[PDB]
């Protein structure tokens, strides 16, 4: 019916009304760090 | 009579694909070099 | 350091081949 990964989360399935094989990468997250120089010399910012 | 069964009586435990992975299962196998009545 | 490179030596090189979520 379905794959696993190797530390046991799911990793692909069957679709249950055809037959063919689709895979299940996790949707894209990560963390915000705010590059700043400091207040007392720009309120400006870039964004990682 | 008798015989050895070597590695023989391996199934697939679960409706699950996996790959590339060593997966370790407890269920009814039967137990290597285990002897298997031999009938003809 | 060998320029023809990762730019790493013959012996960092072979340190490197010697070594090995969501
Ligand atoms: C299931 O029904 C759908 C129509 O809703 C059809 O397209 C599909 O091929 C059917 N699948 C099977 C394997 O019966
Ligand atoms: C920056 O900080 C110094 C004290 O460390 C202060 O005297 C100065 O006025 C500050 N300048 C601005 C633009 O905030
Ligand atoms: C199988 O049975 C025979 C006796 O019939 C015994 O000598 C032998 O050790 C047994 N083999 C195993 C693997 O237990």
């Amino acid at each position: 019916q379905f794959g696993r990964d190797i530390a046991d989360t799911t990793d692909a399935v069957r679709d249950p009304q055809t037959l063919e094989i689709l895979d299940i990468t996790p949707c894209s997250f990560g963390g915000v760090s705010v590059i700043t120089p400091g207040t007392n010399t720009s309120n400006e910012v870039a964004v990682l | 009579a008798y015989t050895n069964s070597f590695t023989r009586g391996v199934y697939y435990p679960d409706k699950v694909f996996r790959s590339s992975v060593l997966h370790s299962t407890q269920d009814l196998f039967l137990p290597f070099f285990s002897n298997v009545t031999w009938f003809h | 350091p060998d320029p023809s490179k990762s730019k790493r030596s013959f012996i960092e090189d072979l340190l490197f081949n010697k070594v090995t979520k969501f």
